[PDB]
């Protein structure tokens, strides 16, 4: 779940 | 304190407005034809679909439509993710738990919010620039047709509740903060956040829908129903990329579905 991970940490 | 519960509801609503471009209010203003801007392009058959290509996009058709639903869902996952991060306490949770809450919650939210864009006759697509009829979607050859229909089935029942964007903002937050998702590491902090959101939802419904005392109880049941609804979705989907050679699945969607026992 590295993609969900990435979305959760950006912005 | 009830005051703080209303401040919370308003915070969630404001965040909701910032995260989701097309709200239910705006969706219904278009669906009912109360807007002045260009009404959506109606797609009710193969021919109309071809004509509206430029107005919605910035068996090859059934697959083509399926692909469209995939792209929208990907966009929806990102919008929901931004919303989740605005729920007080969410970003401070263990990161892997945040991933788990999203993994098991996104599709239930997608179904819920999809209802906002649907009526008995069809669904608004492309941020309201297009309208695809339910009968056209339902007629798509197997097994795609039965992949679209259930969403409308749910929407019709759910919309009978007459929730507004303010109600929905809290309802969605409650669903995302479910402390019983499989594999969560720290349950208590999630349960405490949900308990407060639930109190916020109860007050919102009591004040906003004074003549419908049964609403809160019904939404709690709807949350349970959404899980069953999502399981059936995941199955019917794992049979498509299982019985359709020409069927690629977006990485993000594969991640969410993978190990989603
Ligand atoms: C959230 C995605 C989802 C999941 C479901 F299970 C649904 C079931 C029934 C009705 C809509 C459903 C939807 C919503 N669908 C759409 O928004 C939706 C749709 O609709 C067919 C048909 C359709 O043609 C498209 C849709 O959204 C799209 C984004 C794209 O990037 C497309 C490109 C570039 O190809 C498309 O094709 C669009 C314009």
């Amino acid at each position: 779940h590295k993609i969900l991970h990435r979305l959760l940490q950006e912005g | 304190e009830s005051a703080d519960l209303r401040a919370l509801a308003k915070h969630l609503y404001d965040s909701y407005i910032k995260s989701f471009p097309l709200t239910k209010a705006k969706a219904r203003a278009i669906l009912t034809g109360k807007t002045t801007d260009k009404s959506p392009f109606v797609i009710y058959d193969m021919n109309s679909l071809m004509m509206g290509e430029d107005k919605i996009k910035f068996k090859e058709v059934a697959i083509r439509i399926f692909q469209g639903c995939q792209f929208r869902s990907v966009e929806a996952v990102q919008e929901i993710t931004e919303y989740a991060k605005s729920i007080p306490g969410f970003v401070n949770l263990d990161l892997n738990d945040q991933v788990t809450l999203l993994k098991y919650g996104v599709h239930e939210i997608i179904y819920t919010m999809l209802a906002s864009l649907m009526n008995k006759d069809g669904v608004l697509i492309s941020e309201g620039q297009g309208f695809m009829t339910r009968e056209f979607l339902k007629s798509l050859r197997k097994p795609f047709g039965d992949f679209m229909e259930p969403k409308f089935e749910f929407a019709v029942k759910f919309n009978a509740l007459e929730l507004d964007d303010s109600d929905l903002a809290i309802f969605i937050a409650v669903i995302i903060l479910s402390g019983d998702r499989p594999g969560l590491l720290n349950v208590k902090p999630i349960e405490d956040i949900q308990d407060n959101l639930l109190q916020a939802l109860e007050l919102q419904l009591k004040l906003n829908h004074p003549e419908s005392s049964q609403l809160f109880a019904k939404l709690l049941q709807k949350m349970t129903d959404l899980r069953q609804i999502v399981t059936e979705h995941v199955q019917l989907l794992q049979v498509i990329k299982k019985t359709e050679t020409d069927m690629s699945l977006h990485p993000l969607l594969q991640e969410i579905y993978k190990d989603l026992y």
